[PDB]
């Protein structure tokens, strides 16, 4: 039951995202936000837990928070059990005010279960706090993510960091020698020169949704996951988004039949954006933790801590051979959706809306 | 001018999306030419025949 | 009507105008707000019969 | 009379549109039509193309 | 090494003839593609 | 450069141009190949300081 | 001298750019700047807009 609520929360979060930016490129990992939100819940008490679990569509009458955690930890264990062919590295964490002593029990629990590590942070002289947090996030990853935090206010109380990066190879890798410079149409008469990679004489899961006015194709990775590319027709993206629901995603996944597509064209883009989730989570349904009344007793036990900044950066690469590259015609020269899901179960690893691959 | 490179660029990586690299003063063999050489019709020596 | 004489397109935002790269989300920050078109301004936009 | 050559010129392309070679025959002047440039678009799934 | 139209006494000893004659292009836009010639100057 | 004098946009394909509706992708075949722009051709494209 | 009014006119707006009121003071002419039209673009999530 965790996966369905994960997908619902993902869709609500994406809807809020587009509401804050109708045409800008959208990229975020629902899995990363899910683990960050659950880990924040790990340190909550009283009605803050109830609100943070009203978020992500959780029926507390049937599902208890301990079992939610255990399912999350099992998900992380399975993800880390994967071999080198596909890897998804997640490193979200929490930076606590150093003037308040952090709970040793909470740090041990986070390290053992959610694997996140927290420490006292010298938030005094926030200019140096920016430097130290950027240095930590750069040392954590291999170098995929830098300048994650744009700014820090004076006497910022605590900050939540969430980063993520995929690394997987296509089942049908694109040919770099066939990557052609073409046009991507922003609108009816607006286009940008962007490189697109091409395939031919290949069969993939494909579905033309005649009652939804879109086209869904599935590109499988060498691992147990895959990606779904969603191409609405001209001036029909908003209608697709409006009727875009998990009940739509289930029908799309169960209506994926193999088709011998003639040529497939896909923009060569590497989206990377940072997102501050204060207002967006406030509109989502989690609001008490942000107004100096979080009752975050699992963090220190003093109810002195509340969330001030939640910054998430989802970096994901779409090249010829996947990340860090060395009849029926499908051309993605229009703004399109992209949802990364497993074949076994429905759970959104990554979700993106691409409107300008030059950006 | 042998001392100065060209402001134009030449292909470095080939294929459908050719990246272009600028010219230095070391690579004189890739200097672009304003005018082409004259035609040659079987202009070969007696050692070929 | 004849085809419009379009101003040339740039890789990031617009060419030959001094903009603020921080305001834009484009990735051509190296030019520091003043950009060149990625296609050389070629003219020959208006067409006539043979 | 297109003295300014403002309209496409289709004479002299070897078309079966000439005046009759015998004076005893009646000429039926051909209907004027011309070819111009355009954008080639593929007809979606069917794979056909049209300018 | 050297690519495109070139003239010389051997493969190693050549001079490039880029961008070629003005009678031919070295870059344009195809039906759905930007095509760049091997004799293109940027 | 001054803003280009854009010909106005039609609801489907291009305005003031006779074309084959069957060769288009849009369902705006009701005007039978000849269309007028949805936005009235307004001019005032080039701008000057006040 | 902008005789043809080619450049934007910023005089006559009540700005603190005036010459000194007494002849015993040195005038520091203001730096020229103007405001022009543009497109309002949102800065990501925050909703802040820049022209």
């Amino acid at each position: 039951g965790l996966a369905s609520a994960n997908v619902d929360f993902a869709f609500s979060l994406y809807k809020q995202l587009v509401l804050k930016a109708p045409d800008k490129n959208v990229i975020f990992s629902p899995l990363s936000i899910s683990t960050a939100l659950a880990f924040l819940s790990l340190g909550a008490h009283n009605t803050t837990l109830t609100e943070i679990l009203k978020g992500l569509k959780f029926n507390l009458t049937e599902t208890s928070e301990a079992e939610i955690h255990q399912s999350f930890q099992h998900l992380l264990r399975t993800l880390n059990q994967s071999s080198d062919e596909l890897q998804l590295s997640m490193g979200n964490a929490m930076f606590v005010k150093e003037q308040l002593s952090l709970l040793d029990r909470f740090t041990e629990d986070a390290k053992r279960l959610y694997g996140s590590e927290a420490f006292a942070t010298d938030f005094q002289d926030s200019a140096a706090a920016k430097k130290l947090i950027n240095d930590y996030v750069k040392n954590g990853t291999r170098g995929k993510i830098t300048d994650l935090i744009k700014d820090l206010d004076s006497q910022t109380m605590m900050v939540l960091v969430n980063y993520i990066f995929f690394k997987a190879k296509w089942e049908m890798p694109f040919d770099p020698q066939d990557t052609h410079q073409s046009r991507f149409y922003l609108s009816k008469k607006k286009w940008v020169m962007v490189p697109m990679m091409s395939l031919h004489h290949l069969t993939i899961p494909y579905f033309r949704d005649e009652e939804l006015s879109c086209t869904v194709v599935e590109l499988k990775y060498t691992g147990n996951a895959s990606a779904l590319f969603i191409l609405p027709d001209q001036d029909k993206m908003e209608e697709v988004e409006a009727m875009l629901l998990p009940e739509t995603l289930k029908r799309w996944r169960d209506s994926l039949e193999f088709r011998e597509i003639g040529e497939l064209y896909l923009p060569k883009f590497s989206i990377s954006r940072d997102y501050n989730l204060n207002d967006i989570l406030l509109q989502l349904g989690i609001e008490e933790a942000f107004t100096s009344k979080a009752d975050l007793s699992g963090i220190t036990g003093a109810r002195n801590l509340a969330v001030s900044q939640v910054v998430h950066k989802a970096v994901l690469d779409v090249f010829e051979e996947g990340t860090e590259a060395s009849r029926t015609i499908v051309r993605f020269n229009r703004p399109f959706l992209m949802i990364i899901v497993p074949t076994d179960t429905q759970n959104i690893f990554f979700m993106s809306k691409v409107t300008n691959p030059k950006q | 001018n042998p001392l100065y490179g060209s402001r134009l660029g030449v292909p470095d990586t080939l294929g459908g999306d050719p990246k272009f690299r600028s010219l230095t003063h070391e690579d004189h063999a890739i200097q672009p030419q304003n005018f082409m050489p004259g035609p040659l019709v079987n202009s070969v020596s007696t050692k070929e025949g | 009507p004849q085809p419009g004489v379009y101003p040339p397109h740039a890789a990031g935002h617009l060419p030959y105008v001094l903009y603020d790269p921080t305001a834009t989300d484009a990735k051509q920050h190296h030019r520091h707000g003043y950009e060149k078109p990625e296609e050389l301004w070629t003219a020959k936009s208006r067409v006539h019969p043979l | 009379v297109d003295h300014e050559y403002k309209y496409p010129y289709v004479l002299g392309q070897g078309q079966d549109t000439l005046a009759p070679e015998l004076p005893i025959w009646v000429y039926f002047p051909p209907q004027y039509a011309y070819l111009t440039v355009g954008d080639v678009n593929t007809q979606g799934i069917s794979g056909d193309s049209k300018k | 090494a050297l690519t495109g139209l070139s003239t010389g006494t051997s493969q190693n000893t050549r001079i490039s003839l880029r961008p070629g004659p003005v009678s031919q292009p070295y870059h344009h836009w195809d039906t759905d593609k930007y095509v760049t010639g091997i004799n293109a100057i940027s």
